[PDB]
């Protein structure tokens, strides 16, 4: 599975660009797609989303009207046409796949992203830890708080834990607050009480160092936490 | 040809005839006891309230 | 005489309304309630049943108008005239469309496999309904209640200068109600009959008989109606003038109206009630 | 001599019948005579699963009792969320003539089969996001009638070649071939401990097989026609057989003979499917009269009737928690009753 | 709405699955289904070749009509447990070898091969599942039949037969014997065509038969049964 993306570069403000995300190794048509920004030294913010078959298109409030996201299923590619660029959009863009059925794992694979620079009622998810020291072989807990209860009446708490290694694309760890993703070691665990949730690592190594983010998926302004960095 | 089939059938019948059998009374009593023990955990026999019925 | 004719017309209108109600309601109940609209023919049959019901819904108000003066008002007179005319147009268009559908099914079987679906039938039915509404739009604008001899009557008022619009709207019921539809109706069923004669089956004789029944029923229902329409238009053009002529045309008008809409009760027993699939559906409903 | 061998076989059959008669000191009817009747059971159709365009031949609940697989002749294997009526997957089968389907206990795999004499095992959890055929087990010379998953690596199938087979999927080979039936085997049921399984065939016989060893341990007779449905009692010490003689039968493994026959004069049509509730008290059997009858297992009295299928009820299943009862008929519909 | 974001997306996925199922169902209904049966060596393979394990599948297209021929000759199991799966097929192509009037079955000589064909025809035509299902009757090996009638007469297969030993009259007699096995001559109709190794109009005959069957089916569907 590959999600290589293309485009980026230095753009004068008020211009327009086309960000392309090429997909190979999996069925494009059955997978919904998302674009997630990464500011040069900040967290992740959801930008746009299209469902399977281009049925529904959602945009973030700060990017509504200017951006337009589309897909080419026969060509197996994802487009984001961007207009009226300002200095707030300078980011490392990430192409994310997400399938939706019972027991599915959304936000599996994150692309490597493209660097883009411009010349000069939503749920609030807060992680006050910011930075906590870590030692190999110990156990660490990372907390994430929610503005409203992420537990829907159907019983599914909608919380996603992501690990971004230094100089690496974000990697899914826990989906729906207790479910381990594929290829993730069992040392990771997730717990919560509807509003405040914790993620526990039983025994860390150098592979676990990075920055952890918590995402909500109840409504569809998709909001991340500030993130918590681990340093050995 | 058919002699081998007859021998195999006879051997299988002998193997089936050497089992130990308990009376119908004991087996029926065991079935009744199992039915009575788990009767409280059968939604079909004893309908559940609509609160915990997933199909509302 | 006048009272006898009034009561006589009221009686036939009431019986026709009752019979059409039963037949069309039975068709609708079998199609949309007890079963599914599985085939395109089911869609056409449901649309024809709705058309017949819409046509017959205007009968009770006419019976009251015979019994006593019009009291329902201007707007419902408009909607009643619309009911009658949209029913007429939709019924004829659906009869023609069913003739075309059967022509496709019989003459061109392989092509009808790929051109006969529920979606296409629904699209054509919606087009037919829109066409009927468009055709009855001109007639509604003239249907105005008025007090004649102290009696309130809902009729198409045409002033001395608007007489041209009455005669034009009469020929439209003829060339667009009969000539265009029945040319397609006739052509489709003649070719079905020719195909069925040169066929190796046991269902050929029954289909021939039913096709002939449909053709003769439709002709006897709809030809005298439009013939007396044409004669009335000619009389209004002063081509055929005479007091005895006027009385004879009025009497023919009444009798040919009765022979005309009798279709709202005969069409079910010809398109659905006879025919194996509907009998099987009715037997299944009766068993349950 | 052939005559001597036949005489010895007849003598052994006589001895077996004599032992079975000796062990029959009483019957399940008199022992449960004083037990309170279950009462009138009325189950309503909570869900109706639409989407199949042909006759449904197979259906199997998942372990979680929410996801269920359905096989029908339109060549599609549809996986349904029963709680909210949804289609999780629609696998297009290579052979449209499917007569059986299976859901693995883990949920990672689903097996199908039919007139191709091939057990096709599909992978549901894949990195590509689409259901892919994991394996195509071949070797049966007759139509596959039932396949049950022991675990994610071993599957047990029954075929029309009068045989059953145990396959390890990771090599696609027949580990153990269970033979001894004269007619075509139509149904198999795995015991809760997954060490023995009962297979009913068209010679009106149900045979109990040891999975590990590989030979028939007990043979139960009594039906006057082919056995089309089998189901283990939840205890594992009994099973139920449905046949075309319009009767169901309850066989005890330790008593090695029948215990009760569920029948009624009004029923002439054969039984297609048989299942138990999660207590052993209710025996749900699908009949060809477009009906599904619920019998009391301990008292032969008819507990209830489920109607609402316009064609023959072909498949019938009960969830692991016993919450609901899925019925799939030839009218291309699945109804979840509760 | 009372639906989550991923619940709504799952509903959309289910709707897409429904749309695909409807499309495939329309495509399948546009097709024609033929069940091909034969009494062993009945020239069935020859006709399979000319139009183009367990159940064998054959797809071909003729005059914008997509056929699906299912061969079940290799099942060798109880036919009554899987013959109901083919209820609703458009037609049944029954192949009978005319050269089997002389040859007797390998399993005992008391029971003749054409008698096997007649018994199979009686079982299939009078089956409760095939009541309105048309039968296209192919009578293969007509050249061998015509050559062989000179040496051995038809009386061996039909003792009650009393007629000339010419090819035409014997062929007509065999065809009549096969069509008098049809208990219901009103619900179903039987098409008989004579074939050989060099025949090249068999697909046309099948096309005409299926076109007639489609006409009958949509006459029933259009209310003109
Ligand atoms: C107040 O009732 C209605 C008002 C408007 C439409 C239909 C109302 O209900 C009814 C219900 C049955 C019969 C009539 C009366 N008729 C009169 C003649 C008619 C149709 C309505 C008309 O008007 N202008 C011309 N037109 C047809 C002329 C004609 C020609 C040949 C044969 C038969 C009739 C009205």
């Amino acid at each position: 599975v590959q999600l290589v993306e293309s485009g980026g570069g230095l753009v004068q403000p008020g211009g327009s660009r086309k960000l392309s995300c090429s997909a190979s190794g999996f069925a494009f048509s059955s997978f919904g797609m998302h674009w997630v920004r990464q500011a040069p030294e900040k967290g992740l913010e959801w930008v746009a989303y299209i469902s399977s078959g281009s049925g529904t298109i959602y945009y973030a409030d700060t990017v509504k009207g200017r951006f337009t996201i589309s897909r080419d299923d026969p060509k197996n590619t994802l487009f984001l046409q961007m207009t009226s660029l300002r200095s707030e959009d300078t980011a490392m863009y990430y192409c994310v796949r997400s399938i939706y059925y019972y027991g599915s794992s959304p936000f599996d694979f994150w692309g490597q992203g493209t660097t883009l620079t411009v010349s000069s009622s939503d749920i609030v998810m807060t992680q006050a830890t910011s930075s906590v020291p870590v030692t190999p072989g110990e156990s660490v807990s990372i907390s994430c708080r929610s503005s409203k209860s992420l537990l829907h009446s159907n019983g599914n708490t909608y919380l996603y834990w992501f690990l971004q290694r230094p100089g690496q694309s974000p990697q899914l760890l826990i989906y729906r607050m207790s479910n381990l993703a594929s290829g993730v070691p069992d040392r990771f665990s997730g717990s919560g009480s509807g509003t405040a949730f914790t993620l526990t690592i039983s025994r860390l190594e150098a592979e676990d160092v990075g920055v952890y983010y918590c995402m909500q998926h109840l409504e569809y302004p998709l909001t991340f936490g500030a993130g918590t960095k681990l340093e050995l | 040809a058919s002699i081998a089939q007859a021998r195999k059938l006879v051997e299988q019948l002998k193997m089936e005839a050497n089992i130990d059998r308990i009376k119908v009374s004991k087996a029926a009593a065991d079935l009744m006891a199992y039915c009575e023990a788990h009767a409280k955990e059968d939604p079909l026999l004893t309908p559940v309230p609509a609160s915990e019925n997933p199909f509302r | 005489i006048q009272t006898n004719g009034k009561l006589l017309l009221a009686v036939f209108y009431c019986l026709l309304f009752v019979f059409s109600l039963l037949g069309n309601s039975l068709v609708i109940l079998v199609l949309v309630v007890c079963k599914k609209l599985r085939s395109i023919t089911d869609v056409y049959l449901l649309n024809l049943a709705l058309s017949d019901l819409l046509f017959v819904f205007s009968f009770p108000f006419q019976t009251y108008y015979l019994l006593d003066q019009w009291v329902f008002g201007t707007v419902m007179c408009k909607v009643v005239s619309g009911f009658y005319y949209i029913g007429f147009y939709s019924s004829m268009f659906f009869i023609t469309l069913m003739s075309v559908d059967r022509y496709l099914a019989v003459v061109h079987a392989v092509y009808a496999l790929k051109v006969r679906t529920i979606r296409m039938g629904t699209t054509l039915c919606l087009a037919v309904w829109l066409t009927a509404i468009m055709a009855t739009i001109p007639l509604l604008v003239f249907y105005q209640v008025a007090s004649e001899d102290g009696v309130l009557q809902c009729y198409s008022f045409y002033n001395q200068q608007t007489l041209k619009w009455k005669i034009f709207t009469n020929f439209k019921m003829n060339i667009l109600g009969l000539l265009i539809p029945f040319t397609i109706f006739m052509f489709c069923y003649i070719k079905i009959l020719h195909q069925l004669k040169r066929c190796q089956n046991h269902n050929k004789t029954k289909a021939i008989r039913l096709v002939l029944i449909v053709v003769i029923a439709s002709l006897l229902f709809w030809v005298p109606f439009n013939v007396v329409l044409f004669l009335t238009s000619l009389h209004s053009m002063h081509i055929l003038d005479g007091c005895s002529i006027s009385q004879q045309l009025t009497y023919a008008t009444h009798v040919t109206e009765i022979i005309s809409f009798t279709h709202c009760c005969v069409n079910p027993v010809i398109y659905a009630f006879v025919g194996e699939k509907f009998k099987k559906h009715l037997s299944e409903i009766f068993q349950k | 001599e052939l005559d001597q061998l036949r005489q010895e076989a007849e003598q052994l059959k006589n001895q077996i019948r004599d032992a079975r008669k000796a062990c029959a000191d009483a019957t399940l009817s008199q022992i449960t005579n004083n037990i309170d009747p279950v009462g009138r059971i009325q189950m309503r159709t909570r869900r109706t699963l639409r989407g199949h365009l042909a006759k449904i031949y197979a259906m199997h609940w998942g372990t979680d009792s929410r996801l269920l697989v359905s096989a029908s002749q339109d060549g599609k294997l549809i996986i349904w969320d029963s709680y909210t009526t949804n289609k999780v997957h629609a696998i297009p089968l290579r052979s449209s003539w499917v007569m059986t389907c299976a859901y693995a206990p883990s949920g990672n795999y689903v097996a199908c089969g039919g007139l191709d004499n091939i057990c096709s095992i599909y992978n549901l959890k894949t990195r590509e996001g689409n259901v892919r055929v994991s394996r195509e087990l071949a070797g049966h010379t007759g139509y596959l009638s039932c396949c049950r998953f022991l675990d994610d690596n071993q599957i047990v199938t029954s075929s029309g070649d009068t045989t059953c087979a145990l396959w390890d999927i990771e090599t696609g080979q027949q580990t153990t071939t269970f033979t001894g039936h004269t007619g075509d085997v139509m149904s198999l049921s795995l015991a809760p401990d997954t060490r023995l399984f009962v297979s009913g065939a068209c010679d009106a016989s149900a045979k109990l097989w040891d999975v590990r060893e590989g030979m028939c341990r007990q043979t139960f007779t009594g039906h006057e026609s082919d056995i089309n449905a089998i189901c283990f009692f939840p205890n594992g010490n009994a099973f139920a057989t449905g046949s075309d003689d319009a009767t169901c039968r309850l066989f005890d493994l330790r008593a090695d003979q029948e215990l009760m026959t569920y029948s009624h004069d009004n029923i002439i049509c054969g039984i297609t499917s048989v299942s138990f509730s999660k207590s052993g008290r209710l025996l749900l059997a699908g009949y060809d009269d477009f009906n599904c009858n619920v019998w009391d297992a301990l008292k032969a009295d008819r507990a209830g009737v489920l109607a609402g299928h316009d064609n023959r009820v072909s498949c019938l299943g009960v969830t692991d928690d016993g919450m609901a009862v899925a019925t799939g008929s030839w009218d291309s519909f699945l109804k979840i009753w509760n | 709405c009372t639906l989550s974001a991923e619940d709504k997306a799952a509903v959309e996925r289910s709707k897409m699955i429904d749309r695909n199922l409807r499309e495939d169902g329309e495509k399948a209904a546009r097709e024609v289904k033929l069940l091909l049966l034969g009494a062993g060596e009945s020239g069935k393979n020859t006709i399979v070749k000319q139009m183009k394990t367990g159940i064998v599948e054959t797809h071909f297209t003729f005059k914008d009509l997509h056929f699906k021929m299912f061969d079940v000759g290799a099942q060798r199991s109880e036919r009554k447990k899987w013959i109901h799966c083919f209820e609703g097929v458009t037609a049944i192509i029954f192949c009978v070898a005319l050269s089997d009037y002389d040859l007797v079955l390998a399993e005992d000589e008391e029971m003749n091969r054409m008698h096997e064909s007649m018994k199979l025809f009686d079982s299939i035509c009078n089956n409760k599942w095939f009541t309105d299902t048309s039968i296209i009757l192919f009578l293969n090996k007509k050249d061998l039949f015509e050559e062989k009638i000179k040496k051995s007469p038809l009386t061996i297969c039909y003792p009650e037969y009393a007629g000339s030993n010419t090819y035409e009259e014997a062929a007509a007699y065999i065809q009549c014997q096969f069509e008098d096995l049809n208990k219901r001559k009103d619900t179903k109709e039987i098409y008989t065509h004579f074939t050989c190794s060099t025949d090249t109009k068999n697909v046309q005959f099948v096309f005409d038969a299926v076109t007639d069957v489609i006409i009958k089916n949509n006459l029933k569907d259009c209310g003109l049964f």
